[PDB]
RNA sequence: AGGGCACCACCAGGAGUGGAGCCUGCGGCUUAAUUUGGAAACUCACCAGGUCCACACAAUAAGAUUGACAGAUUGAGAGCUCUUUCUUGAUUUUGUGGGUGGUGGGCCGGUUGGUGGAGUGAUUUGUCUGCUUAAUUGCGAUAACGAACGACCUUAACCACUAAUAGUGGUGCUAGCAUUUGCUGGUUCCACUUCUUAGAGGGACUAGGAAGGAGGGGUCCCUUAGACGUUCUGGGCCGCACGCGCGCUACACUGACGGAGCCAGCGAGUCUAACCUUGGCCGAGAGGUCUUGGUAAUCUUGUGAAACUCCGUCGUGCUGGGGAUAGAGCAUUGUAAUUAUUGCUCUUCAACGAGGAAUUCCUAGUAAGCGCAAGUCAUCAGCUUGCGUUGAUUACGUCCCUGCCCUGUAC
């Protein structure tokens, strides 16, 4: 549950393109419940993405 | 007076069953004495508990109670699907194949009830001498059991099948292609994957 | 713009709600969970922790495997596990390869044409200048004439006919009072049908009169080993700084308390077994115990209900109004009442002195006051529906407010 709360503000999306948000933690095993634009079903998957800055590497002459 | 205990045994949904339910098969009057407890008023878990305890009178018990409960569950259930313990009792029953076919196989002859019965009857092996007898007796939507009995892969059996000449009926005949009257069958089909595959 | 209609609109008014305590629904908060949008187990869908359970290749067996006394192992346990060792027979076991499906995403709940007339057409007439209704409901007029959906059935109320498990009277016997031979009762037959009954038959058309009515849009793809599982113990759904709403009980004398009087209608009830319970006995009470009638117009039951009426105590003092919160004890249902189902007894004695802005229902046996039965249901109502008892004030109108409906321009 402590993880579920810590990320709560990040938005969610389905790979079918629907969007949603975390409401709250449920129980001790890290379940959570969420709300979406429309009727999901057990064939759907729910995802959220996190981003990190990449910086260029340096370069060297060659022979 | 044993029905005074049976009136409590209708709740035996878990744990050890009453001793009157364990010793009942030892009495030769049980075909009448079981009528005083009337397990058809009992919880479904006892039906499996009984189906493991009743294992030629098993055909009379299998037909007199097992087939009676199976019809009530499938016909009365709010989704039309048998309870897990009912299904487990049937698939765990039939440990003598003649008791299954003679008890329910022939007497069970809408379409939804036929489909559920097949989903159990295909779940376990059967003897070749037992399976051939069922295929002949079926040669007299009931073909959905014939399509199931044909899916498991004698000269009198081939002779009964040759006289057998919906999309489920065509596909069941198409499975029969997996093995002079054969000219008449081709003449019927000429009335095409079976006509080409029938050329093999 | 006009015009029409309605106590889910107003006017004249009634009862109020909004302010207090408590019950209850929703939102929010909290939490392991407080599931989702007449809950102590089960229900159950939620939480913590435990058991138990396809097809197609390679190895294996006459012993693959199946069933079972007595006892046992955990927080939660059992001949699917275990000590002991019988019974039984190919119904099948261990690895390795794609999954297929008792698997997800077929059936229902005021409105126009024909033929004729006009126009190159889109259009038009019929469907109208005038007069009527809730209405395409009608006179008349005349390039029109003749046609098609939507908008009969049961109550109230009088009377012949049924029948009796309902009622009345008489007769036999019999108690008390008084003694013209009366009056008030109890318990064997006979006559009747008016009251009751319930079923059937007939009884307003705009004509003074019972009455110039009330009601009938929904249900090909993906994924599969213990997989959209089975079952046990304990907890929660009842947690509460708060916001919104339906209610119950009160603020007293048109009253509270004590004794006495004393009257309904609609329901529902067991042999499947244990429902509705009279009568006797015990107990302060709640309650207990021995018998009994009823599958019911027959017995519970005249459901002897409450408000109400009469005679007393209290004397305007948060008082003898009001009874939240809380302590101790005695019972009943249930496997189990702790965070406490319900009932009884003694003690404790809170807010509340008629409620701002806002706001609901209502035109006669109606509003309001009062109580009873049924539903759910082991127990558990301040809830929902119905029934009866007592029984007013104020209109008999309008378009002011709210809301609905109808009858210049290519926009």
């Amino acid at each position: 549950p402590e993880d579920v709360e810590w990320f709560k503000s990040i938005p969610l999306f389905t790979k079918s393109g629907r969007s949603g948000f975390i409401k709250e933690s449920l129980g001790t095993h890290g379940y959570f419940k969420a709300t979406f634009d429309g009727k999901l079903s057990a064939q759907d998957v729910v995802a959220m993405s996190l981003y990190k800055r990449m910086w260029p590497m340096p370069s060297l002459p060659w022979n | 007076a044993y029905t005074t205990v049976g009136s409590i045994l209708k709740t035996w949904t878990h744990g050890k069953l009453p001793k009157l339910f364990k010793v009942i098969p030892s009495l030769r009057n049980w075909q009448d004495v079981i009528y005083v407890t009337n397990p058809e008023e009992w919880s479904p878990h006892v039906v499996y508990e009984a189906t493991k305890l009743f294992v030629k009178e098993s055909q009379k018990f299998i037909n007199l109670i097992l087939l009676e409960r199976f019809r009530d569950n499938i016909e009365t259930s709010e989704d039309h699907s048998l309870n897990y313990h009912i299904y487990r009792a049937v698939k765990k029953s039939l440990y003598k194949p003649s008791a299954f076919f003679k008890g329910f196989l022939f007497p069970l002859v809408n379409v939804r009830e036929a489909t559920i019965a097949g989903s159990v009857l295909a779940k376990v092996s059967v003897p070749a001498l037992h399976s051939s007898a069922a295929l002949s007796y079926l040669l007299r939507p009931t073909t959905v059991f014939i399509k199931i009995l044909l899916d498991k892969k004698p000269y009198q059996t081939v002779d009964d099948c040759v006289y057998y000449f919906p999309v489920i009926w065509h596909k069941a005949f198409l499975t029969f292609a997996q093995r002079d009257q054969r000219d008449f069958l081709l003449e019927t089909v000429r009335q095409p994957e079976i006509r080409r595959e029938l050329l093999a």
